[PDB]
């Protein structure tokens, strides 16, 4: 299962000028194309190497899409503050991300947006229906809803997006279509003179979704189990461990178990 | 208005090993609004020409940002990394720590 | 490919 990704952010800072806008977009879990407004020369650019290629001119039109995305928004930020009757004087976040979620065969897409970090409106999963947060979105359904604008962007999420998703998986089918399994190992620290921690990793794998579980003797642990966030190596690929503390003289009782998409089948660790 | 103050890791790209070359990396998430300070120490001063991944959240609306520089480690050589944001009342320092 | 939509 592949999908393809946009993520959009716009910051307004009153006093400072007009707002900052944002764009990235991914493929699964690979960036390939940015646009920046506070940058030198605003211009859409490739993150990933089978998007460099492409054509001057698509690259146009890319860029082209980023400074319009940009211009709507600005309007937004006004509305959505005539809306809440909010002062001139702060700032704001619109964020804004949407994709499409393909056997090969179209699945599903999704469109949602947020004001000032809270949920505001959303495409429903049917793509012909919103939902809207409160009453200030219900004026932006009751606008999208006489504008047909659900059926614009339906064209977008089952037609245009699918067939570009579709292209840049064989475009880069090396790196796109290749997960990495984890390369594991395990360490130990004593705290005291009863205690001591061991630490399950999990380095260079992807995709980056991955499971990591402590177990005594068979019998899963999740009472004194850390666990930190999936964070990104910074060459494509991520990271992750959990760490349990144990009673000293007792560390062979304890089994590591690792779940990921490259793996044969489960792992099964000790130190 | 939401606030939410960041969650800081510093660690390397590859293990860490003396003399070799590898990246020194500061991965802050779960934050908003997205204005943010982010810098590297080495032995307590700033490094220049660090620079930082593109803007982008989660499915909770919260953002996340990498910063990392080249460096190759040795064993007498501290680094930190130092943030601001609007929930921090004064900078936040975290030590990079070989096993974290 | 990227997609831009109507104001809120």
């Amino acid at each position: 299962s592949h999908s393809m990704r946009y993520f959009s952010t716009s910051v307004s800072r009153p006093g400072r000028g007009e707002p900052h806008f944002i764009a990235v977009g991914y493929v699964d879990d690979t960036q390939f194309v940015r646009f920046d407004s506070d940058a030198a020369s605003p211009r859409g650019e490739p993150r990933a190497p089978w998007v460099e290629q492409e054509g001057p001119e698509y690259w146009d039109r890319e860029t082209q899409k980023y400074k319009r995305q940009a211009q709507t928004d600005r309007v937004s930020l006004r509305n959505l503050r005539g809306y809440y009757n909010q002062s001139e004087a702060g700032s704001h976040t619109l964020q804004w991300m949407f994709g499409c979620d393909l056997d090969g065969r179209l699945l599903r897409g999704y469109d949602q947006s947020a004001y000032d970090g809270k949920d505001y409106i959303a495409l429903n999963e049917d793509l012909r229906s919103w939902t809207a947060a409160d009453t200030a979105a219900q004026i932006t359904q009751r606008k999208w809803e006489a504008a047909r604008e659900a059926e614009q962007r339906r064209a977008y999420l089952e037609g245009t997006c699918v067939e570009w998703l579709r292209r840049y998986l064989e475009n880069g089918k090396e790196t796109l279509q290749r997960a990495e399994h984890p390369k594991t190992h395990v360490t130990h620290h004593p705290v005291s003179d009863h205690e001591a921690t061991l630490r399950c990793w999990a380095l260079g794998f992807y995709p980056a979704e991955i499971t990591l579980t402590w177990q005594w003797d068979g019998e899963d642990q999740t009472q004194d189990t850390e666990l930190v966030e999936t964070r990104p190596a910074g060459d494509g690929t991520f990271q992750k461990w959990a760490a349990v503390v144990v009673p000293s003289g007792e560390e062979q009782r304890y089994t590591c178990h690792v779940q990921h998409e490259g793996l044969p089948e489960p792992l099964t660790l000790r130190w | 208005a939401i606030q939410r103050t960041p969650k800081i890791q510093v660690y390397s790209r590859h293990p860490a090993e003396n003399g070799k070359s590898n990246f020194l990396n500061c991965y802050v998430s779960g934050f908003h609004p997205s204005d943010i300070e982010v810098d590297l120490l080495k032995n307590g001063e700033r490094i220049e020409k660090v620079e930082h991944s593109d803007l982008s959240f989660s499915k909770d609306w919260s953002f996340y940002l990498l910063y990392y520089t080249e460096f190759t480690p040795t064993e007498k050589d501290e680094y930190a990394c130092r943030v601001n944001h609007v929930t921090l009342s004064q900078p936040k320092i975290v030590k990079w720590d070989r096993d974290m | 490919l990227y997609n831009t939509v109507a104001t809120l």
